[PDB]
RNA sequence: CUCGCACACGCUUACAUCAGUAACUAAUAAUAUACUGAUAAUUAACAACCAAUAAACCAAAACAACACUAAAACGUUUAUUAAUUACAUUGUUAACCCAACACAGGAGUGCACCAAGGAAAGAUUAAAAGAAGUAAAAGGAACUCGGCAAACACAAACCCCGCCUGUUUACCAAAAACAUCACCUCUAGCAUUACUAGUAUUAGAGGCAAUGCCUGCCCAGUGACACCAGUUUAACGGCCGCGGUAUUCUGACCGUGCAAAGGUAGCAUAAUCACUUGUUCUCCAAAUAAGGACUUGUAUGAAUGGCCACACGAGGGUUUUACUGUCUCUU
RNA sequence: ACGAGCUACCCAUGAGCAGUUUAAAAGAACCAACUCAUCUAUGUGGCAAAAUAGUGAGAAGACUUGUAGGUAGAGGUGAAAA
RNA sequence: ACCAAAGCUAGCUCAACAUACUAAACAAAUACAAAAAUACACCAAAAUAAAAUAAAACAUUCACCUAACAUUAAAGUAUAGGA
């Protein structure tokens, strides 16, 4: 084959030993005694240096197999920045879930009800969009890494302004950068969702299930799509140092146990650095399933069984202007087999909050043809956002 | 056009071209330093 | 032109006096006279608010399983900043039912605040412009941890022509010995949002002290009386910059001096301690050309720093002070006049 | 051209040339880029108590001096070990193999203030 | 001074790697090739020319991969293709009619019956029909595809005798190799590459071609239409 | 009248206070940022030094919604180790650097065109000659190599040469020279430093110059393949002599001899030896100028390319109005 | 031996091009900053060992430019001007 | 009458002898961009002397030309040389 190492760029081989070293029963005369190199004397060979007392910073990195947590079986870990090739399909296969296009009917009616809206919804949402895209910073053209979290926080505050006439949103709290770890076996594969998401909402009250018994039963007859050339573990990190322990993000006795909504942000200024929408849906599905599985194992137990009380979690992925919504209902814990009851996942995709935003006025032929502001506006996306926020109450 | 300003000062270039390390890194530069020492120069390099 | 860069979160020993000199601000201990004409609105649940605050403390100190921290120092910035964010969010959400303006208010997280102003003149000591009169320019580049912006201005604490026997402190020394250093860059006047933002008035700021200005660090540095000086300097600089930004957004400047006092509130939090301040900008004509016959002064009311909790361990708050909670509740229930 | 006789200090170069003036280091660089100062690297001045000290920076002018007799190894040995060696040899218990009881240090690697490696500045 | 090569990357990766161009200069610093330099910045996409490279030795049989996307490569004339199989993805040289979502087979099996030659599939030369158009021909078994790679270019299998394959290269030369050498079938992508028209002298500079020297040189005896016979067959088999 | 403020690079105290200047520096004085002596000074938050080891990662920046081709610097997360404990070290002046000078020159970046910087005149008189500017009767290129310069004009045409943008003799030549897209020849079947991490639709050594019509004959000699024959001119190159006929004058023809073939198409007194200011017509009142036509150029001529054509040109010539001190003829 | 801090060409790393006409960032057009240097007049021991004034060409590109590195004389580099 | 003119010393030069030959200073820093206390390496290299000149030119040749054997003679002899 064609090796990828260039000889002039690899570490050069050590120079050949002096001819005196090849003579049996002959001690070489080297320059080790004078503590400096001198021509004419043989090159002294030294044993590897042993710093009898260990130093933390200046020691060689311990090998991976020396770690006490090293395991022979390989674990496939999904962390925050893992990309899936066939995103939605791979996520559905790994989590044993069935995809549904529309949002749950409960969330849909909660959005469509005009009595759940805020006072001046259109004006307030346009103001939030304008503030996030243009006003929040003194720069002329704010960057995505700045205006994605800002717009998400503005929408969260707009939804939180609902508490005065829905006195049930105070049972929630926000968490940032907590370690989630949930492992499971999926057809002789040791998968593990491990890492941290963007933001999480915790609640005191469990989120009621949204799937009907008829839909859950009809999920049994559904067969998960299989893609042959690509293994299901493509895109995950193959590691050997891991802990098989369903450790959620919080310790025991947390006053806000039940997860409600995960928030994922693609706040990167580069398109290659950002996630594709398919990969984003896959990441939300995987983290929502991991959170639901951790909650179910903390509530009921580690036995692999079909849950009589499903666990439903929500997720919102924001590119800055494109929103993706997830409602994932976990019904089962036994996932090694592919014949039982599967979980459900309603995925609303490619929800455009606004088509485009002009941060500066455009002048064509000495006249302004389009003013400053967001071009095109779909209030239905914010309606869905508010419905997802209010689904708990 | 107008000449005479061929010297644009820069300490990095000065030290990398006529420095002590630059002189001593080659056998010919060591000979230059030895010649300057033999003549008795106050400054052997830059 | 060249200008001093005033840092509200400064390590200078006696910085409150210098900031008052730069600002024409008099500092008064204690809260401003309260408007006792308030209706019996505060029927809120002290137990509920205490439970929420304790829940935030416990979540950010013990319940949150973050990534493993190899250093044993356990820095107090990464544990108090999320606490401050969660505390502000929970308090606003719980008190928005009593105070309707908090529902429509905008919460800004670490949004920069800028203010550029002139104060006095100085003879240029060195250079080809030696001997010529040049004004002293200052710029404050602040990044408050949390801000609350409201559509309508808060009511004034004292009349615009308020007279105080205490005079503005004057320093018979150069500003370079604070130490302060001149720099030349874009001089901006920023409120946390552009002028087009309809929420051009502010309600309350929250400022988190850094790890460099901790009480233990100051005690090691042998600065026992600087513990309150740092709070005073941060409050004075930040609140003055933000009130001046509000005033110049409204349209007032040195030659168009302010007609209505601009009121702001500030909460300065260490890892454990809290302090409360109230600022009223009465005059903006701080330049030498307009300060010849300007009797108005800015006023900053201060409160002694009081700890909120006491050495919590194992999801149980040992000591809890209700005075800090009541002060925060009063600041968040301050509302604009209705008309 | 530039000078050659002038000293090449840190004031004569670009921003990236930040040369020390001869002060000893007092720490290393931590994790987030800050400088972590090591307490043990900072010298600790061992200052005695001068409250009850009855000596002054100047001597009396009438006080006589003495003939210059610099202290030598022979004189130091005669003062510190010769009487003990003589007494032990007269008693008959002298042991040539063991000399550590007389102040002799066979190896300097054990004690704190070593003499040949010179572990102490002053 | 002596420069170091940019090609120090021992790990194969799919993402493009940044490359430092050098215009005709060798490692010493003197020009060895004229008319090179001042082009556009490029990122190198590593190509796995050893088409039959099983992911693990435990399953060394034929395997199938899926084409994800056919993309433009600035470092070569042909278009590249991303193929994923198992847990790894590789850049290969796209054929004339590769598209996203296609399936490619990589084999090393030789049978008495010739296999139906698809376009993206890669089979050993001993299993292909006698009149097959091939590309990415490999000289020694397990060496790699050094031969035909350019856009639109393809070789033609001529005859297989004594367990040994004979091909005709685009230069109309006969090349004899072992019949077990793996070679991709079909023409390489970008068959219209020879018909591109450089619009101006600036596009050559974009591509990285400095102008020719202005020195006028009188033609010698080398010039003129030399009608030379075809060179003999180039054999790579080692006859004992 | 308006090149100012700051940073980077560079100089290193020339910066600040006081005092003195008879003389030394300012190309002269006044006195002083530029000379002399003494004393002081630039205080970090800005800037410099300021993690590795494996893995997931194809999907540009251009308001980036989404795209074009020339395929494009700029990143997080996961896992293992990262001494852990206030205050580290260094740059902080200036009117400044490179040009022998206190030099009308050369100098990167961000801000605004003044809110900041400065003074063309040491004092007189108003000779000649010289430099710059303004205005000028009537005429309007009659000046001159040339309409150079100037102008209340700042328009339209005909040729030569290069297709075009571009590059070149830093300091006497910017061109018609070089390059150029396009078209052709040769040399190469291949791996870890160029070519190239490329593979004959590729890469090198060259010619001529886009495009349109074409590129005629010749391997005799010298080259190069062939290791001798033989093949090659989009390889070096070449492409007739003599006698007679036209009143003198034939390149045409009739014969003859020698050749490897004996100049084909086209253009044509050319940027083409001389003859030469070839002949004729148009342009002008007058033309060795310019354009068209003839052309026989015995020394034109076809990729050392031949012919036309659009566009282009601080290229070289020629006209028409308009304009004017170029000129009559200067004031 | 010493020289690529000027210059010839490359290699890294950065930075600039405002307005007008155009479905155009088209080696398009007008024209600034900026880069060159066509013509003329002064200057000729000059402001200057190549400048000043006017006038010119390009000005989204084969473009200008900062920092640093490389190629060294039987050579380098060269859109050949020895 | 200005400008000016004259000192006799500093020190150098050539040989003899000579211990036997890179002086004194070397507290700290000095081949990071020398004078910058402090981190897992890489280090080293040799391959003829040439020519200016003379032979009135210039091609074979051209004493000394940084390699020890000094002196009195043999002796400018034997030899080597476009002899
Ligand atoms: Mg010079
Ligand atoms: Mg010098
Ligand atoms: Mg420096
Ligand atoms: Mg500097
Ligand atoms: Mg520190
Ligand atoms: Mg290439
Ligand atoms: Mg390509
Ligand atoms: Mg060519
Ligand atoms: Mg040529
Ligand atoms: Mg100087
Ligand atoms: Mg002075
Ligand atoms: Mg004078
Ligand atoms: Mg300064
Ligand atoms: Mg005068
Ligand atoms: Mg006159
Ligand atoms: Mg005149
Ligand atoms: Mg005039
Ligand atoms: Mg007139
Ligand atoms: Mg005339
Ligand atoms: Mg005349
Ligand atoms: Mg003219
Ligand atoms: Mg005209
Ligand atoms: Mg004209
Ligand atoms: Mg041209
Ligand atoms: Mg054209
Ligand atoms: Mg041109
Ligand atoms: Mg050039
Ligand atoms: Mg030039
Ligand atoms: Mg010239
Ligand atoms: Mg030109
Ligand atoms: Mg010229
Ligand atoms: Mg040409
Ligand atoms: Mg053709
Ligand atoms: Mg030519
Ligand atoms: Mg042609
Ligand atoms: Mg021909
Ligand atoms: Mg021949
Ligand atoms: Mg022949
Ligand atoms: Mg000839
Ligand atoms: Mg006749
Ligand atoms: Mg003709
Ligand atoms: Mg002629
Ligand atoms: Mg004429
Ligand atoms: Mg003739
Ligand atoms: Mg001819
Ligand atoms: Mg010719
Ligand atoms: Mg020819
Ligand atoms: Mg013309
Ligand atoms: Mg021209
Ligand atoms: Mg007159
Ligand atoms: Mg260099
Ligand atoms: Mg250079
Ligand atoms: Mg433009
Ligand atoms: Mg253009
Ligand atoms: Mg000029
Ligand atoms: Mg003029
Ligand atoms: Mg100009
Ligand atoms: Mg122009
Ligand atoms: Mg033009
Ligand atoms: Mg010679
Ligand atoms: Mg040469
Ligand atoms: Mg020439
Ligand atoms: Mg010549
Ligand atoms: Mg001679
Ligand atoms: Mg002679
Ligand atoms: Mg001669
Ligand atoms: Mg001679
Ligand atoms: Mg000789
Ligand atoms: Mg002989």
């Amino acid at each position: 084959a064609y090796e990828w190492g260039v000889r002039s760029t690899r570490k050069p081989e050590p120079p050949p030993l002096d001819r005196v070293y090849e003579i049996p029963g002959l001690e070489p005369i080297t320059y080790a005694g004078k503590m400096h190199f001198m021509p004419g004397l043989a090159r002294p060979v030294f044993p590897p240096w042993d710093p009898g007392w260990t130093h933390p910073k200046f020691r060689r990195l311990p090998p991976l197999h020396e770690h006490p947590l090293y395991k022979d079986q390989a674990c496939y870990v999904f962390h925050q920045r893992c990309r899936l090739l066939e995103g939605v399909k791979q996520a559905l296969w790994l989590t044993k879930t069935q995809l549904i296009e529309g949002l749950p009917e409960k969330v849909l009616r909660l959005a469509d009800d005009p009595r759940n809206h805020i006072e001046n919804q259109d004006e307030r949402v346009l103001n939030a969009i304008s503030h996030a895209r243009l006003w929040h910073s003194t720069e002329d053209i704010p960057k995505r890494e700045t205006y994605c979290p800002v717009i998400v926080d503005s929408l969260i505050q707009l939804c939180k302004s609902q508490i005065l006439k829905h006195p049930s949103l105070a049972r929630r709290i926000c968490a940032q950068n907590n370690t989630l770890s949930a492992t499971w076996n999926r057809e002789s594969i040791l998968l593990q969702v491990h890492g941290s998401s963007g933001a999480r909402l915790n609640a005191k009250d469990p989120l009621p299930p949204v799937a009907s018994q008829e839909e859950v039963e009809a999920t049994k007859n559904h067969v998960l799509e299989t893609f042959y050339p690509i293994s299901p573990t493509m895109g995950l990190q193959e590691c050997n140092v891991y802990d098989v322990n369903d450790d959620t993000g919080f310790q025991e006795g947390y006053p806000y146990p039940c997860p409600h909504t995960l928030y994922f942000l693609e706040s990167a200024n580069l398109r290659p650095r950002r996630f594709q929408p398919d990969q984003l849906r896959a990441k939300m599905i995987l983290f929502a399933f991991g959170s639901a599985l951790a909650q179910a194992r903390l509530l009921y137990g580690n036995d692999s069984k079909v849950l009589e009380q499903p666990v439903v979690v929500q997720s919102v992925g924001t590119d800055g202007r494109l929103f993706q919504f997830l409602v994932l209902q976990l019904n089962t814990t036994d996932l090694a087999s592919d014949e039982g009851v599967k979980n459900l996942a309603w995925v609303d995709s490619d929800q455009l909050l606004y088509q485009h935003f002009w941060c500066l006025p455009v002048i064509k032929k000495k006249v302004v043809v389009e003013p400053v502001g967001p071009i095109g506006f779909q209030p239905e996306t914010f309606r869905k956002f508010l419905a997802l926020y209010l689904h708990g109450a | 056009k107008a000449r005479g300003n061929e010297y644009q000062p820069s300490n990095i270039k000065r030290k990398h071209k006529h420095g002590w390390v630059r002189r001593l890194r080659t056998p010919t530069g060591v000979q230059v330093i030895l010649r300057r020492m033999h003549k008795g120069r106050k400054s052997l390099s830059h | 032109f060249m200008k001093y860069v005033v840092y509200p979160q400064t390590f200078a020993l006696n910085a409150d006096n210098w900031y008052q000199s730069f600002t024409k601000t008099v500092f008064l201990s204690g809260l401003p006279p309260t408007p006792a004409k308030l209706e019996p609105e505060p029927t809120l649940d002290i137990t509920a608010l205490r439970e929420a605050v304790c829940d935030c403390l416990l979540q950010e100190h013990f319940f949150l399983r973050r990534k493993k921290r190899a250093p044993v120092i356990q820095d107090r910035e990464a544990i108090a900043s999320p606490f401050l964010d969660q505390l502000v969010a929970s308090l606003t959400g719980l008190l928005s039912v009593h105070n309707p303006v908090l529902a429509a208010a905008a919460l800004d997280c670490k949004r920069p605040v800028h203010f550029f102003w002139l104060r006095g003149e100085e003879i240029i000591p060195r250079g080809h412009r030696k001997g010529r009169v040049d004004a002293l320019r200052y710029q404050i580049n602040d990044k408050p941890h949390n801000q609350i912006r409201i559509s309508r201005q808060l009511p004034e604490f004292v009349p615009l022509d308020y007279s105080i026997p205490i005079e503005v402190p004057v320093m018979s020394c150069k500003p370079d010995k604070l130490p302060l250093f001149k720099r030349q860059y874009e001089n901006t006047i920023f409120i946390g949002s552009k002028t087009a933002d309809p929420l051009c008035y502010g309600h309350t700021q929250f400022h988190l002290l850094p790890d460099k200005l901790k009480r233990e660090k100051l005690l090691k540095q042998n600065c026992a009386d600087q513990i309150e000086v740092v709070f005073r300097a941060n409050a004075i600089a930040s609140l003055f910059a933000w009130t001046g930004a509000q005033a110049m957004y409204q349209g007032f400047w040195s030659e168009a001096d302010v007609t209505r006092p601009f009121v702001s509130q500030g909460v300065i939090t260490d890892g454990k301690y809290f302090s409360f301040f109230c600022y009223q900008l009465n005059t903006l004509a701080l330049t030498a050309q307009a300060d010849q016959n300007n009797p108005r002064k800015n006023i900053c009311w201060g409160t002694q720093s009081k700890p909120l909790y006491e050495t919590i361990e194992d999801n149980n708050v040992k000591g809890f002070n209700d005075d800090v909670l009541l002060q925060l509740v009063q600041f968040l229930l301050n509302r604009p006049k209705e008309d | 051209g530039a000078d050659r006789m002038s000293k090449w200090t840190s004031k004569r170069g670009p921003r990236t040339f930040c040369k020390g003036r001869g002060a000893k280091g007092t720490g290393f660089h931590g994790r987030d880029g800050k400088f972590v100062q090591i307490k043990e690297m900072i010298p600790e001045l061992v200052v005695p108590e001068l409250a009850g000290f009855k000596l002054k920076p100047y001597v009396n002018y009438r006080a006589p001096e003495g003939t210059d007799t610099p202290l030598t190894a022979k004189q130091l040995f005669l003062e510190t070990a010769a009487p003990a060696i003589e007494k032990d040899f007269k008693a008959g218990t002298f042991d040539p193999e063991h000399l550590e009881k007389y102040g002799f240090e066979p190896t300097q690697e054990g004690k704190l203030f070593q003499l040949y490696p010179k572990n102490f500045p002053r | 001074a002596t420069s170091v090569s940019w090609k120090s990357r021992t790990k194969y990766t799919v993402m493009p790697v940044k490359m430092r161009k050098s215009g005709g200069r060798n490692h010493t610093g003197q020009i060895q090739v004229h008319g090179i330099g001042g082009g556009h910045k490029q990122r190198y996409r590593m190509i796995d020319f050893l088409r039959f490279r099983p992911e693990h030795e435990s399953k060394p049989g034929p395997f199938e991969e899926k084409v994800i996307a056919v993309r433009y490569d600035p470092c070569r004339s042909a278009d590249i293709a991303l193929v994923a199989g198992g847990n790894r993805k590789r850049w290969i040289i796209a054929t004339e009619n590769m598209k996203a979502g296609d399936t490619v087979l990589n084999s090393d099996h030789i049978g008495r019956m010739a296999v139906a030659a698809r376009e993206g599939d890669a089979h050993p030369l001993g299993a292909l029909p006698v009149g097959t158009l091939i590309n990415n021909v490999e000289s020694e078994p397990g060496r790699g595809a050094q031969y035909i790679r350019a856009a639109g270019t393809c070789g033609v299998l001529l005859r297989k005798v004594n367990g040994t394959a004979i091909i005709q290269l685009p230069s109309k030369r006969q090349m004899q190799v072992l019949e077990t050498c793996i070679a991709t079938v079909g023409r390489v992508s970008n068959v219209d590459h020879n018909k591109r028209v450089i619009g101006k002298a600036g596009r050559n500079r974009w591509l990285g071609k400095r102008p020719n020297s202005g020195l006028w040189q009188r033609k010698g005896g080398w010039a003129g239409r030399k009608i030379r016979p075809l060179p003999p067959m180039k054999s790579y088999v080692k006859l004992p």
